[PDB]
């Protein structure tokens, strides 16, 4: 199951 | 960063003439990911070749498996031809049944 | 034994036209179970193992949404990094990301990871404590200060120690019949007369799972590395792996040499000898 949020750099 | 691919050419199963098999070209250790890989039969490009989804190792270098079904014979010669920005000319690695 | 779940992400910019190529792969131990390729027609997260097809449409809809959101993050990161490194818009560049978790043989959390690279070099990575960041250069240091202020590590830690472990367990149960089976190496030795006075012994390990394996040569019961060759472990294409190790020996002395195979699927190491 993937991360729900992937914050940008 | 530029890393030249390692190449292994091999069958999925111990090769026997006249018995269907899979011809593999495993390319690894390379960077960047843009790469051209063809499987050859007696010097000609084999058309129905599939490959794995791009993935990479802990040092960030990429690896791909290219493969096609084939039936080895005594006379047919098989090889993998790889081109990559690190290569001045395409590298051709012949299939050796013992490797 | 122990187990892991890992996601790998690659995004390659395409300056001549269009958006970056994005490829995501998901892997339980050495088994790929999902993929997304921005060049593919589905535009969906796709199954790559039978046991993940037990998941219903809410799973595929949500993972598809999330992997597309991952791809957009990588797209804007490529733009951010281009500016951080004052690079031109004419060149192609690459971001790579891996994250996931390990659990022990008791399925308890062991270790979480989240690492990021730009053009094949470390950029930023979560430390083993899952609280601080390793920034390789001053560009990554700018990201580190931004992610510290926003407490990104706390969010990733909640996932790596929580969500990740729980779903790895669920996958291990749904795929028990393969994910929890070890395939011991099928071993044999071949003999090749190089010249009149030397022969090559090649010790083969075939059709094994998982990929981790150790092949060693001994001469008279002592480890030998001189005049040996070990190939990288390689995929068979059917989910198992292959490896071989070879040693060059004086012709007629083959019997002094033994090949030793260690693998999780073996109750004890195997020893092979040419007779």
């Amino acid at each position: 199951l993937l991360l729900p949020l992937l914050p940008p750099l | 960063i530029q890393r030249t691919p390692k190449i292994q050419v091999y069958s999925r199963h111990p090769a026997e003439n006249g018995k269907s098999n899979f011809l593999n070209c495993y390319v690894s250790g390379f960077h960047p990911s843009d790469i051209e890989v063809d499987l050859l039969k007696n010097g000609e490009r084999i058309e129905k070749v599939e490959h794995s989804d791009l993935s990479f190792s802990k040092d960030w270098s990429f690896y791909l498996l290219y493969y096609t079904e084939f039936t080895p014979t005594e006379k047919d010669e098989y090889a993998c031809r790889v081109n990559h920005v690190t290569l001045s000319q395409p590298k051709i690695v012949k299939w050796d049944r013992d490797m | 034994g122990s187990h892991s779940m890992r996601y790998f992400f690659t995004s390659v910019s395409r300056p001549g036209r269009g958006e970056p190529r994005f490829i995501a792969v998901g892997y339980v131990d050495d088994t790929q179970f999902v993929r997304f390729d921005s060049d593919a027609a589905s535009q969906r997260m796709e199954p790559r193992a039978p046991w993940i097809e037990q998941e219903g449409p809410e799973y595929w809809d949500g993972e598809t949404r999330k992997v597309k959101a991952h791809s957009q993050t990588h797209r804007v990161d490529l733009g951010t990094l281009r500016g951080y490194y004052n690079q031109s818009e004419a060149g192609s560049h690459t971001v790579q990301r891996m994250y996931g978790c390990d659990v022990g043989s008791d399925w308890r959390f062991l270790r979480g990871y989240h690492q990021y690279a730009y053009d094949g070099k470390d950029y930023i990575a979560l430390k083993e404590d899952l609280r601080s960041w390793t920034a390789a250069d001053m560009a990554a240091q700018t990201t580190k200060h931004k992610w510290e202020a926003a407490h990104v590590a706390e969010q990733l830690r909640a996932y790596l120690e929580g969500t990740c472990v729980e779903w790895l367990r669920r996958y291990l149960e749904n795929g028990k019949e393969t994910l929890q089976r070890t395939d011991a190496p099928k071993t044999h030795m071949t003999h090749h007369a190089v010249s009149d006075h030397e022969a090559t012994l090649r010790c083969w390990a075939l059709s094994f799972y998982p990929a981790e394996i150790t092949l060693t040569w001994q001469r008279d019961g002592e480890d030998q590395t001189q005049d040996t060759e070990l190939v990288e472990t390689r995929p068979a294409g059917d989910g198992t792996f292959q490896k071989w190790a070879a040693v060059v020996v004086p012709s007629g002395q083959e019997q002094r040499y033994t090949c030793h195979v260690q693998h999780e699927g073996l109750p004890k190491p195997l020893t092979l000898r040419w007779e």
